[PDB]
């Protein structure tokens, strides 16, 4: 649901 | 690797060169560590000033700075995503849509997929501030392989979660304004892209017949059943959700599946090693036997009622409740012929032998298949030679020790069995 940019 | 301070300090400072610097630095604490202080930097007050970097068009470098710090923000709780939604940053990430520098453009889409992420609410207000218009315009060229496999697949991803979440549903002006690029992107050549596709549909089919119709009258059914036969689990795993879902819908809509050749695949998919894979090709199967007669009638041409009497005989136990339920309904609508087959296929052993699971519902659904396949043998003038069957399985040891059960219809059945049959 959520992606971070990692 | 600065301090939240020294960060304050520099987008404090009225120097745009010391602010971008200051900025990165965010960005870095944001990106690199396994926990990030997202916290620390909302409490700084530090939204609102990367939030009017995003609108910066003569400074490039501090719009992405700031968008890729906002978006790993908005990447967190409810409450941190609604913090960057509350620094206004819904519009601001919507006009970066339209900026030339491309890895600009792809970190608001991946900003604005995470704000739609957390829920219907925010997915309405992306929607509202009219976030579809330039999504889809990014994608409006000939040949989607020629945009970059990275940005392509952030779009697939934003896209899907505009079409996620129920009560509500997403509007149905919105998913008939996005189903045309769906069903493009449905078609393309990458295993991410395709899954996450698979995954959007899967999400619009997940509710009342009305929405699987705007679905399936696009004409994506064969396509899903392609992927189904995909060699790439991400894949398989959300067209099989999408057909399931199609298949709790009417007769029609069901046929439509069965048309596009989904039975010749459950083979592999109902002794699949993947234990969900098999729950839910199982639970597939049970809406398909609740269908009409001559639905029923494929079932039994493709060879499957053999892998439900294996998936009944052995299988996660949560799979073989999905079996249960798929052999009620085939009893309750099939024809005599019909279920005299399922008998002789071996149903019945491994039909009783579930008669002693702890679960309460699993044994009722045994119970009124027994009940509706005893009945076809009244039509027949054998429910003698059944009896025995159940007999010689151990099955009326079961049944009678079901009448000392301590529930509703359980022994409500169990009784009526025993002193109708035995
Ligand atoms: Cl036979």
């Amino acid at each position: 649901r959520k992606r971070a940019k990692v | 690797n600065w301090s939240v301070e020294d960060i304050v300090k520099g987008i404090n400072s009225n120097n745009l060169e010391s602010q971008l610097q200051a900025t990165q630095a965010a960005r870095k604490l944001l990106s690199r560590e396994k926990q990030p202080p997202i916290d620390n930097i909302i409490r700084a007050g530090l939204i609102p000033k990367f939030v009017s970097f995003l609108g910066k068009t003569d400074c490039s470098p501090i719009q992405f700075e700031s968008a890729w710090a906002l978006t790993n923000i908005a990447s967190g709780t409810s409450e941190q995503t609604k913090a960057v939604v509350d620094g206004g940053a819904i519009p601001a990430f919507i006009s970066l849509l339209a900026s030339p520098h491309a890895h600009i453009s792809e970190q608001a889409v991946w900003a604005l997929g995470n704000i739609a992420g957390d829920g219907s609410a925010f997915r309405d207000l992306v929607i509202k501030h009219g976030a579809i218009d330039p999504l889809l315009a990014l994608l409006a060229v000939p040949d989607l392989s020629t945009l970059a496999c990275g940005y392509l697949r952030n779009l697939t991803w934003t896209l899907s979660n505009l079409c996620r979440n129920k009560n509500p549903a997403p509007p149905l002006d919105a998913v008939e304004q996005i189903l045309p690029t769906l069903v493009r992107l449905l078609h393309h050549n990458d295993p991410e892209v395709l899954a996450d596709s698979c995954w959007a549909i899967s999400y619009l089919t997940d509710g009342p017949n009305e929405r699987i119709e705007m679905v399936v009258k696009k004409g994506v059914v064969p396509q899903l059943v392609k992927l189904l036969g995909a060699t790439e689990l991400p894949i398989v795993t959300p067209a099989l959700r999408a057909i399931g879902n199609i298949v709790t819908g009417t007769d029609e809509q069901t046929q439509k599946v069965i048309d596009a050749g989904a039975l010749a695949v459950f083979p592999s998919l109902l002794t699949n090693p993947k234990t969900n894979i098999q729950k839910e090709a199982t639970w597939t199967m049970s809406n398909i036997t609740a269908g009409r007669q001559d639905q029923i009638q494929q079932v039994v041409n493709h060879g499957l009622v053999p892998f439900l009497v294996g998936v009944l005989s052995k299988a996660d136990f949560k799979t073989q409740k999905e079996a249960a339920w798929a052999i009620t309904n085939y009893t309750s609508g099939g024809t005599v012929e019909q279920i005299v087959y399922l008998v002789h296929c071996g149903i019945i052993e491994p039909l009783m032998n579930l008669l002693s699971a702890k679960d309460t519902k699993i044994i009722q659904v045994i119970l009124d298949a027994i009940s509706n396949i005893f009945q076809a043998a009244e039509k027949l003038g054998e429910t003698e030679k059944l009896s025995i069957m159940i007999e010689e399985c151990g099955g009326l040891d079961k049944i009678e020790a079901l009448q000392r059960h301590e529930n509703e219809s359980v022994y409500k059945a169990s009784l009526n069995l025993i002193e109708k049959y035995f």
